[PDB]
RNA sequence: CAUACUUAUCCU
RNA sequence: AUACCUUUCUCGGCCUUUUGGCUCAGAUCAUGUGUAGUAU
């Protein structure tokens, strides 16, 4: 009903949003 | 490809194996027939009956 | 990117190349282009004598068993080739010598 | 071994753009069925972009016919010139021809090979799936993403760790880049007599208000 | 004193240019299998060096351009030539990172001079002293004893490639440009620089001595200025911008200065006036790209009636002065003293 | 361009000059001083808001001011 | 017809004209003994 | 087209887009005759 | 020495040997790239397209190699012309080693196991 | 519960 | 209550770069059980 165009598989990878990293820990400093 | 002789290479041709069997076919057929038919005579030499050595004796 | 720049008790680690050689300079001596030889001539006689020689001196002047044949004449037509340098990789007589000598 | 179906050819236009023209192998690694030489060819030969698919001219049919009268059999000749592929070509010629005469011992047999399935378009992916059809496109969805190495995750977790293991040794408690200034260029003398500007970073140095990272 | 009023003192008294018989190319040689890199004349006048990307050295006949003897030493590029006026002895830099003396009375490499981080530019003989000095994309001047093969002395402080030397008896020993686009006159006794000019403003590929008077030209790519020494104070701009790189100069005793571009121009200009009497554009031989066209280098032949170039089409050409020409038949390029006012 | 940001050196030269100081401000602080020379060197007397006046005037300025694939592209669109 | 003795460039003579003296020097006059 | 360290995916064109006789008939119609002659003689 | 100065690992030069050679051309063939690109710049010009210069170099010599004819729509001709030569300058050098090599291969004179791969 | 992955563990 | 200037907000927009350089596209590209652990 939908079949498989490539830019939406795109869009799809780029949700699957790589590994751009998570911030470090905001760790309260003295 | 090449297949390196030192002095000189050799091309090698890689074709499709399913093309290699209908190929080798039509080379087994085409050189029976051509037989059969005397297309080639006798002078056309790398022939069947003769190794290279006994051509070069039955030219001396 | 960049390079290393390569500015400048001694080491006593001696290398096999640093070992004494050659340890007199040649001078040029009388006969081999020394500088007080040199002034004494002219040498724009010397280099006019030698192109003018040259130049001049290059220039030398002050029926038959092949009736049933279908082809006749077939290598009257062919190009004589000529000593030229053409400064082409893969277009040079050189490279077409070397790759008709060595591909079979 | 057999047809492209549809979600191949897309995997395959996919890998073309993250991979390129020369990377074959590299493409025939995410199709299981497909080998880098049959990727090549639904590329050349059905996928190419430059390939004109539209409906035939009638330019193109009398350079055709044209051309296989000038070069006879000649289609990988022939075809640059009428600029549509060998096959599309061969198969147009045929049917041209077919139209001056208006089983046949010349047709696909059930359970033949047929010699250039990269020519066919392709099957269209299906009403269902297969774990092949599904697990193809989720290794074909991953490594089309995936640019990253692994130590990256060592990374941010060994240095949790080293803070782990350093507030502990605050909690027992319970060259140095700070003593000195590293290879430190001082600012040359100028006409200005700079005392008083030492003084304030001395006293800037000593507050300590409270900042986050 | 100003811009303008220097400006009026020069539309007053610049010196007019001699006249100078126009050069006409009248050999190729061709037989180098890379790009020719380096010229270097004889002291006999009799042969010259070319070195190649070809890695050889090709010892040619400087009356017939006959190829006497090809030296096969270097790995790489040979990128500089100096033949010694005092000892039979040729020496070579490659891109190879090696110096190497050539025996030229064996034909083969006697000494090499280790040393350089990267591949070497840039060779002089200093006229007076068995020492040699040599440039590289080390940014370097390695001075080296000719004899014992030590390296006397580096000259540090340019930043890039040192791409031009130049060796005299009198201080400043050595100048030095490079690609920093700064210009070094040296204190040899001190391994110091003497002076550090910077009004170039691209790199500084081509210097050249005058063969009589206290005074250098150096090239940009923008443009030709000429300094006096011993301080390297500037004289001046050649009147003119040839609008290229600018890979080579010669400087005749004629006061013929030949700078010859990137793109295989070759422009002359008197010395002394700054005004450029020709301008000619090569000609590349068959089969090159006309991309592949430019001048490496250029010397005069001993007498300076000659001038040699090794062309990127892998040529050596040579130019003679069509001196049966005078001041009516063939004055060349006219000059107008520079008239206006401007920024300088 | 340097003219445009050239006209905005003056937008700033001349803003800053209305906002942060006044003529008789000026003539009085030349007033104190007859050097207005051979004095190159020796800090001026001006009053110690002068300075701030600079910081803040600056620091003004400042409060007015995959992954990378999609910059790539976002290049050549830009282009193309 | 033109065959694969073909002609890509003209030759230093059409290049450089006639008072350009044309040298190829591929092999050298003397040996490395002299 | 060979390299691509960073893994971007380009487009299909700008990989593509990016760094790219009259005797025959003489030919075939002397053989063409030549065939037809044979035959008819 | 080496036991009680410790070694001299720092900066000596290295020789250019066998196993160095095309690494070291090609070390030496961008850096000339590298001087003619900052030569050729304009006065005002951003000096740092130079790494794209270099991409350039490299994937024309590729195309070289492949015998693919490029044509890179916007590249500014004097950039062009300089990787048309840089690339040249590579193609002579790598053509005249694989003469070199093969006459020695056809001789039987001593070559690496892999000039014979390289060779062919 | 059926496809896959694997580990100097274990056989053929 | 209108005309002026002037000030505020909302749209429209943007470059290097993060490009690991080279070579024989560097080379090759793919013939397992059995358990268990896990994902499904």
């Amino acid at each position: 009903d939908k079949q498989i165009t490539a830019e939406q598989l795109l869009r799809e990878a780029k949700e699957i949003q790589l590994e751009d990293d998570y911030k470090a820990p905001k760790q309260i400093i003295t | 490809e090449f297949m390196d002789l030192y002095s000189h290479l050799i091309p090698v041709y890689e074709i499709e194996p399913l093309e290699k069997i209908t190929d080798c076919y039509l080379d087994q057929y085409l050189w029976f027939e051509a037989d059969n038919r005397h297309l080639f005579p006798c002078w056309v030499k790398p022939a069947d009956s003769e190794p290279p050595p006994l051509l070069v004796y039955k030219w001396c | 990117w960049a390079p290393a720049i390569g500015g400048e008790k001694p080491s006593v680690q001696q290398s096999a190349k640093n070992l004494p050689g050659h340890t007199k300079l040649k001078f040029r001596q009388t006969g081999q282009a020394a500088e007080e030889e040199l002034r004494a001539k002219d040498l724009r006689a010397e280099l006019e004598a030698k192109e003018r020689k040259h130049f001049g001196k290059q220039s030398g002047t002050d029926r038959r068993w092949d009736d049933d044949v279908v082809f006749k004449n077939q290598a009257r037509g062919e190009p004589k080739q000529q000593k030229r340098f053409v400064n082409d990789t893969i277009r040079n007589d050189f490279h077409r010598r070397f790759l008709q000598r060595y591909i079979r | 071994g057999g047809v492209w179906k549809n979600t191949e050819d897309e995997i395959l236009k996919a890998a073309v753009m993250k991979y390129g023209l020369n990377q074959w192998a590299r493409i025939s690694s995410l199709l299981v069925r497909k080998s880098a030489k049959q990727c090549k060819a639904r590329w050349y030969e059905w996928l190419d972009p430059a390939i004109k698919k539209t409906e035939w001219t009638r330019e193109e049919d009398e350079k055709l016919l044209h051309l296989a009268k000038l070069m006879p059999c000649q289609w990988r000749t022939i075809a640059p010139i009428v600029g549509r592929t060998p096959a599309q070509c061969l198969d147009r010629y045929e049917r041209l021809l077919d139209q001056a005469v208006a089983d046949d011992p010349r047709r696909l047999r059930p359970g033949e090979i047929d010699p250039n399935p990269e020519a066919k378009p392709a099957r269209p992916d299906a009403v269902d799936m297969d774990e092949d059809e599904k697990e193809m496109l989720s290794e074909a969805r991953a490594r089309l993403a995936n640019t990253r190495g692994k130590k990256a995750k060592r990374k941010a977790r060994e240095k949790q760790l080293e803070e782990a293991r350093r507030l502990a040794q605050l909690q027992k408690k319970r060259v140095d880049y700070s003593s000195e200034v590293a290879f430190e260029l001082k600012p040359q003398a100028g006409f200005y007599s700079t005392a008083d500007e030492e003084k304030t970073t001395r006293s800037m140095q000593q507050e300590f208000r409270p900042v986050t990272v | 004193n100003s811009s303008a009023a220097v400006s009026r003192r020069i539309a007053s008294k610049w010196p007019r240019p001699v006249w100078h018989a126009p050069w006409k190319m009248y050999r190729v040689i061709s037989g180098h299998l890379g790009w020719v890199r380096c010229v270097a004349v004889d002291p006999s006048n009799e042969w010259f060096a070319t070195g190649s990307a070809d890695r050889t050295i090709k010892i040619w006949d400087l009356a017939s351009g006959q190829l006497k003897l090809t030296l096969t030493g270097h790995i790489e590029q040979v990128t500089g030539l100096a033949v010694s006026s005092r000892h039979p002895y040729m020496f070579s830099c490659g891109l190879d990172k090696m110096v190497k003396c050539w025996d030229l009375e064996q034909n083969k490499v006697i000494r090499s001079y280790h040393g350089h981080l990267s591949g070497v530019y840039s060779i002089a003989l200093h006229p007076n002293l068995d020492v040699l000095m040599t440039g590289g994309r080390d940014s370097v001047v390695r001075v080296w004893d000719m004899r014992t093969k030590v390296q006397a002395m580096v000259l540090s402080g340019h930043d890039q490639t040192v791409c031009s030397l130049l060796a005299q008896a009198p201080d400043p020993q050595v100048i030095s440009g490079s690609h920093d686009s700064t210009i070094r006159l040296w204190d040899l006794r001190k391994g110091k620089a003497s002076a550090v000019l910077t009004h170039h403003k691209k790199s500084i590929r081509a210097l050249a001595m005058h063969p009589h008077e206290f005074a250098f030209a150096s090239a940009s790519a923008e443009n030709i200025k000429k300094w006096a020494l011993p301080d390297g104070d500037f004289l001046h701009n050649m009147l003119s911008q040839q609008r290229a790189i600018i890979n080579s100069m010669a400087i005749n005793q004629d006061g013929v200065v030949a700078t010859g571009g990137d793109n295989g121009s070759l422009w002359l200009w008197d010395w002394r006036s700054g005004h450029c009497f020709q301008q000619d554009e090569t000609v590349v031989q068959p089969g090159s790209l006309e991309s592949e066209g430019a001048l490496y280098d250029m010397t005069f032949d001993m007498t300076g009636s000659r001038l040699i170039t090794a062309e990127g089409d892998k040529t050596v050409k040579m130019w003679k002065e069509v001196e049966d020409a005078t001041p009516e038949t063939h004055p060349g390029l006219p000059f107008r003293p520079p008239k206006d006012i401007k920024r300088f | 361009a340097p003219e445009n940001l050239y006209q905005a050196h003056l937008k700033r030269a001349e803003a800053g000059v209305a906002a942060a100081y006044s003529v008789e401000d000026y003539e009085r602080a030349k007033a104190a001083d007859p050097e207005f020379s051979l004095k190159y060197g020796q800090q001026p007397k001006l009053p110690a808001a002068n300075v701030e006046k600079m910081v803040a005037e600056l620091q003004e300025r400042d409060r007015k001011k995959n992954d990378r694939n999609a910059h790539f592209n976002k290049k050549i669109q830009r282009a193309f | 017809v033109l065959h694969e003795d073909k002609k890509y460039y003209p030759s230093a003579e059409e290049i450089y004209g006639a008072e350009v003296e044309t040298l190829v020097m591929e092999e050298d006059a003397q040996p490395l003994e002299v | 087209n060979w390299k691509n360290p960073k893994g971007y995916t380009i487009p299909l064109d700008k990989r593509l887009a990016a760094d790219g006789n009259d005797k025959f008939a003489a030919l075939s119609e002397a053989l063409f005759t030549a065939e037809a002659k044979a035959r008819e003689a | 020495a080496r036991q009680f100065e410790g070694r001299q690992s720092k900066g000596i030069a290295k020789t250019v040997t066998k196993q160095r050679i095309e690494s070291h051309f090609d070390l030496e063939l961008r850096a000339a790239v590298m001087h003619d690109i900052l030569d050729m710049m304009p006065e005002g010009v951003k000096q740092n397209k130079a790494r794209t210069i270099l991409q350039h170099l490299s994937e024309a010599w590729r195309c070289w190699k492949a015998n693919i004819p490029w044509k890179v729509p916007g590249l500014p001709a004097p950039v062009e012309n300089m990787i048309l030569r840089y690339v040249k300058q590579k193609a002579d050098w790598w053509t005249n080693v694989a003469h070199y090599n093969r006459e020695r291969i056809r001789r039987g004179a001593t070559v690496d196991k892999t000039v014979c791969r390289k060779n062919l």
